[PDB]
């Protein structure tokens, strides 16, 4: 795996810094670079492919070494070093989508393809070459067992969970009671809805609570909290928790009086939020708790007070919502965000050779379920494949 | 080039040059030892009788211009760690060579056609057969007829 | 175009890697590639501006090489070559507001400007230096034909088009039906509406579609998909076709029954989803096909079946929407989108020098009338001038 | 702050870089910086912390220097650089977490730890390298007075102000008019209502205004600008302006007629963009003035004409919005945004270790505090608070 | 592909140039040429075929070089090149046909096939012969990125698309009114038709108009511009547009009154031509846009004017069609026309050996499905698919 | 007119012909007129267009001679040889347009640009080559 990013940073930096007419001092340390690179090569044959629509292709190597002398180079120098560099680029390419494709239930983490088990050994160790990208600087430190973290901006670290709990409820579906919320992407917006607008609760205000568990710890989340989820907030009629029948939802909007927000790591209270709204921030969470409450209004102009009267006949439904954003995140885990393109990656290689459905992953890649149910030979899978990703995004565009 | 030198195993079919080119990336280099891996004789009856005959390039001597090529890059070329008088001597004595260009392509083209007109009166078959005993030469003799 | 990079790059290097101190070692190299600069670019007259109220300046270049003496950089040396480094430095700002500024209909790939017309020669070719930012990349990989992908985050490949459709319509406008539509930057927000709820529809089912037809091929995109488009589910008042009078829309919002969205890449079914929410993978496509359909509730409680008479009077109408928001994407053609400024610059240095419209580009350099008629020609200029905005943008923060 | 960016960034290359079974060429450059920082801080006693629970440590550096005589760096090699490096790592560390935590009104600009202050000699000058990353280029261009620009993809340059005002007002609240606005993170959403449908203004038109005066200047700004602000239209009701009573809003929503966004630097029109929506372009600005307004409809359907009657009751309320999102702005400040998560490790440190409220930052670091009242002392212990974060996010993950 | 065409433009010239009796002279470049082939070519071992009913052949490669010693060229030196032309024919047509039948979506203009994957080394670069073919010269100044041309003659640039158009049209058809339209080939055949005669229309005259848009931009075609477009001339009867019922077309025919053909690119007029018939050019275009009008003859005999009454019952339509063939045409992308044999031999290649669909071609190779989708990937494989059955069809006859 | 088809002529072999890696023998008979014409054509200066909006080009040929030294073409011959082909071929392209603009009632046979008058000398005669066409 670290001889695998040493093959390809080399391959991106011979494509970048031998060019034509460029000095031999700026590529004068990376010359001899490919050139161990060719040396420790040379006599090896490998084999890409064989799984799925993968094509087996047999890779051998007979290179000559780049020692002419030039002080600038020229352009045959620049055409045989491409020449070498598209044979190299094609080989690793097959690699990385060798690699990318298979997976273990038994040790996820060790290096599947037949190709990356035949670079793991000490006579390729030579190759090896700076790790200043993200995902091999964590992959070497996690290999040490040292702190990592992947800097996310949006992550994925929420499963499409779109349901409703009816606190208050009848087979009329007139006077109900409890909460919706929508868990998608980086975003919670829940809404806490009362029919009667708390006419009967003690001291006119109805106490709603919405308590998402996460799967992998977040670290140093900036998280937009702003109120009224605007989801919620236009009428619809929503099937019962059954499916037999459905029921009308005419919301009404007042304000959450009273939120609080708290970050939870091990039932740990490690940050709190009292009616604070715009950008917040939570240090080290791996829950996430939202107490509003709906207050009736105690003073109302007479375009309010025909709304809620005391009777049954409701039109008109308080409701009482929250949106939580989180912006950017830190997590030791890897996962999926709005940023990189690294999940595409895998899903592209998997979906484009006509791959069956193995014992880890879930099938056609789906995050839902795979970060539903995110075990740690799941998350080993998941960091090898999504490492061997970068490396080919590195290489390939 | 900086290479390690080549321990040759007897057993193979391959002469160094034919490895070597294999193993060295240059284009001016290479040329040369791509025409000695496949200059050999051409065999062809003319008027009945077989002849071994060289290539257009050592007929018209056109080739030492590429070896001329070959040699002064190895002039220009720094080596990484012979001690320098030994290397200023082998880099001006490559240019002992180098700088006979045409007196070498005009000896290069006489010698072929000396060798064209007097194969002209064999009549009897070229055979090319690895005699036993051999006619020995000493490359101190090529080095005078060089300079 | 690969010198101005090689420029700048050395340029910002020697701003970066020449400090007070430092140790020589580290500058060893850059300081013969910023020699080598000087030595090809001494005896040279450039000529940059003149159109619309770019000033016109002329560049004359004689100066004296940097010391190759120290073995810690001391102030004298910093000091110079800050000296020699600001002038450079605003020559290649005026050579790049020169050529961004500049566009032609014939072939746009090649430079315009006569300051970087005259960097095209191989005299200045010993200039080169490593290419190693995305646009310079691509630049030299497209300069000879070979595959490129620019990674955008949210790219601007929708122009702005809000309309709808009347699959069914009267001039009462009481009894209509037919989908709306948001296209906006990389949203899609669509809503099928009936104001019958399929009374009379077979099956009580109405069909749906929205066809998206895309003008560059995208290339493993990360696609939100979310249920309910929040923009068409309050009332609003809506011009006609004609613009002759206005029409009520009042939804009430069922989910979207059999959502089927489909990739296609020339009328080709490349990836298909089928009630699949969340986030969604689309490895290679250039249309989106959402096909959704309104099922009227065979159930429905009493607060419901209000809503959805039998008769004519529909004061609540049935409507039902799709989201879909692509998060990131590779594009072989260069675009815009909510991470890069390059399109900022562009607009920045045309309209700060007052310049007039030329054969290309839109007037006021509308990026709705830009990539509603994105044609090759427009693409080459578009490529180049974000080529050479990335390159200032380097150099002028 | 030059030399410890320079500490840094030769322990994250002396991790990448000296790796198992590297060439020496690669490192070659690497391990005299890295020796000459072992030769300069021998001999050397720091003192980090002292302040909330920041434990006190010492620090005292005797370390020998690294061999220079391999061709391919073993594995001895790698433990002691590995050890090495830990030791200088955690060094690092805590000098940025003793230099996050304190400020100064006076002069925040220059060092207030201890251990930096002892940093800013001249006999740790021979430390430093290059100053590659955004924030040690921008302090390096600041310490001499030179144009800065830190790119932000959408800066949380709006402070969350969430308010309306009425310009026609009375105690019954059922004839209203005025507009309602939402500044949150990088996102303004305006919307002006009128009870009355301008059926008594002149020519059934009426205009509203909302002006957004910023802190610091933004500059080259793509804006995604698009009609029709989504939370000011579903009903909901609100408090008053002293608190006392509750009024209620039932929009029914226009399209913005006659839409000026005006982008003022100094009370000077820089960009104008009169009816375009979709992304914009706002070159250099620090005021947004949106100038749209309510035109009553000439000719309306039977399900429009019910609405808006001439009388008093107004079941129906007209509303017409707009939304303007920031996507990213180059801004001479520092500032908080989606992208960075600097903001999130600065809390993060004054957060963990129980930091008592200084003279400058606001009480636990409430950014719409900050941002509100945004004073030059207060920006410039921003920026080098934040310059340390990004020095201690490029060692500690 | 360069060295490809090279071996067939030597063993084309070998069965050309050498021949029995002919003098040295003559040859004595092309032997020089024909060793270096040998010489480049023994020691190597290739394999053909693997996809369909293509046999797997290996090809192995030991001769000897041939005789530069004859002054007139014998027979047994024409015998002995005859086998080893021979050998080296059977080769490259199975390599042609080996590179033919594959494709890629990724990149097409890369070699598909082993064994021209394994001919684009430097290794067997010294092949390499002229490259005076229309095709690998376009191949070779596209690999550097300048303009290219093919010259067609009648290309099939249209999709095959025979429809129509009612502009005025009712259930009982028999007073219609509409265009149609043949488009195959080069051949646009345009028909409008009114049955009226506009007597009813403004000023006598019905004014009809046909856009044509084109999938590649062509340049410099000389065009036959004729009237009275011949198949649209004869009564028939045509199916609805639903395909319910048919309705019956009985034309009698005008002259087409203020013809107006104009060449669009981008929008852009650049060339028109008001009522000139016969030859036309068109120097740059992308879309076509027909303009003809019908004009009522205000004067007319009594065999005409009991033709078109006033009342309803017309049995006699008026119809006026224009008929537009591109004779030749300089296009820069590969296309069909009826001049070469290049997409015949392709699809004979790839129908003779049963080649399963892949994901580019349309399958059965249909023409008119790949000009309607005419993408820049599948533009990329039908360049080169196109290439190797040129240098095919110089060897194989 | 005999020239102008003798400068295009080389310049289309020499795009063919002078191509990467080939045999020094397939060229050896097109370098020598590609010299002869580089060797007649420097020192001299030309004046392309000037009717209608096709915009006067100065010409100027100052270009040093092709090698004759190598074996097999290396790519150093070949970026020369395509910088000297791109100039001539842009040279050659204006003088065309120059010619197939302008016309005469009187002689129309003969040259009527500048260029193609000039071209029309003895001095040029030399750079002529095959008329295969
Ligand atoms: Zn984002």
């Amino acid at each position: 795996m670290d001889v695998l990013y040493s093959l390809s940073k080399t391959l991106k930096d011979a494509r970048d810094k031998i060019v034509e007419g460029t000095l031999y001092s700026n590529v004068s340390d990376l010359i001899q670079q490919f050139n161990q690179m060719i040396i420790t090569m040379n006599g090896n044959e490998f084999q890409t492919g064989g799984i799925g629509n993968l094509p087996i292709r047999n890779w051998n190597f007979n290179f000559g070494l780049l020692g002419t002398t030039l002080l600038n180079l020229d352009a045959n120098y620049v055409e045989t070093a491409r020449n070498t560099i598209d044979y190299f680029v094609d080989f690793v390419d097959n690699v990385c989508m060798d690699e990318m494709v298979r997976e273990s239930q038994r040790n996820g983490i060790a290096p599947q393809s037949d190709s990356l088990r035949k670079l793991s050994a000490i006579k390729f160790k030579r190759i090896n070459f700076d790790n200043s990208s993200e995902y091999i600087e964590n992959w070497n430190l996690q290999n040490r067992r040292q702190r990592t973290g992947f800097t996310f901006h949006k992550p994925n670290i929420f499963p499409y969970s779109a349901s409703f709990t009816l606190n208050r409820s009848q087979p009329a579906h007139d006077n109900l009671m409890g909460t919706m919320w929508l868990n998608a992407g980086s975003e919670i917006q829940v809404a806490g809805f009362d029919y009667s607008c708390a006419i009967n609760a003690p001291a006119n205000i109805q106490q709603f609570e919405h308590i998402v568990p996460l799967r992998r710890v977040l670290t140093t989340a900036t998280i937009t909290l702003l109120p009224d989820a605007e989801r919620f907030s236009f009428p619809r009629v929503i099937n019962s928790a059954d499916g037999a029948t459905t029921w009308f939802f005419n919301p009404v909007i007042l304000r959450p009086n009273n939120v609080e927000v708290e970050f939870l790591l091990n039932g740990q209270i490690i940050n709190t939020y009292q009616a604070r709204f715009g950008t917040i921030v939570a240090r080290n969470f791996d829950t996430i708790r939202l107490s509003f409450q709906l207050m009736r209004p105690p003073n109302m102009t007479p375009a309010v007070a025909v709304l809620f009267p005391n009777a049954q006949p409701f039109e008109h439904h308080a409701t009482v919502g929250l949106t939580l954003r989180i912006e950017s995140a830190v997590c030791e885990s890897v996962l999926a965000d709005a940023s990189e393109t690294l999940l595409a990656n895998v899903t592209s290689v998997r979906q484009e050779y006509a791959i069956p459905v193995g014992p880890v992953f879930p099938p056609g890649m789906n995050w839902t379920d795979l970060i539903t149910n995110y075990s740690p030979s799941r998350e080993d899978n998941l960091q090898r494949v999504f490492t061997v990703a970068s490396i080919r995004s590195m290489l390939i565009k | 080039f900086g290479m390690q030198r080549m321990h040759y195993r007897n057993g193979d079919p391959q002469t160094p040059f034919q490895i070597a080119e294999q193993q060295i990336q240059n284009f001016q280099v290479a040329n040369w030892l791509h025409f000695v891996n496949y200059n050999q004789f051409r065999q062809v009856v003319i008027d009945g009788v077989l002849n071994q005959v060289l290539n257009d390039n050592i007929r018209n001597g056109h080739v030492v211009n590429q070896l001329m090529e070959a040699l002064m890059q190895l002039s220009r070329q720094q080596f990484p760690t012979m001690p320098v008088d030994y290397k200023r001597s082998i880099q001006r004595g490559i240019l002992l060579l180098s700088n006979r260009l045409g007196q070498l392509v005009d000896l290069t083209r006489l010698l072929s056609y000396n060798y064209e007109t007097l194969m002209a009166c064999i009549t009897m078959n070229m055979q090319h057969v690895q005699t036993l005993t051999t006619e020995k030469l000493q490359l101190t003799s090529v080095t005078s007829l060089c300079m």
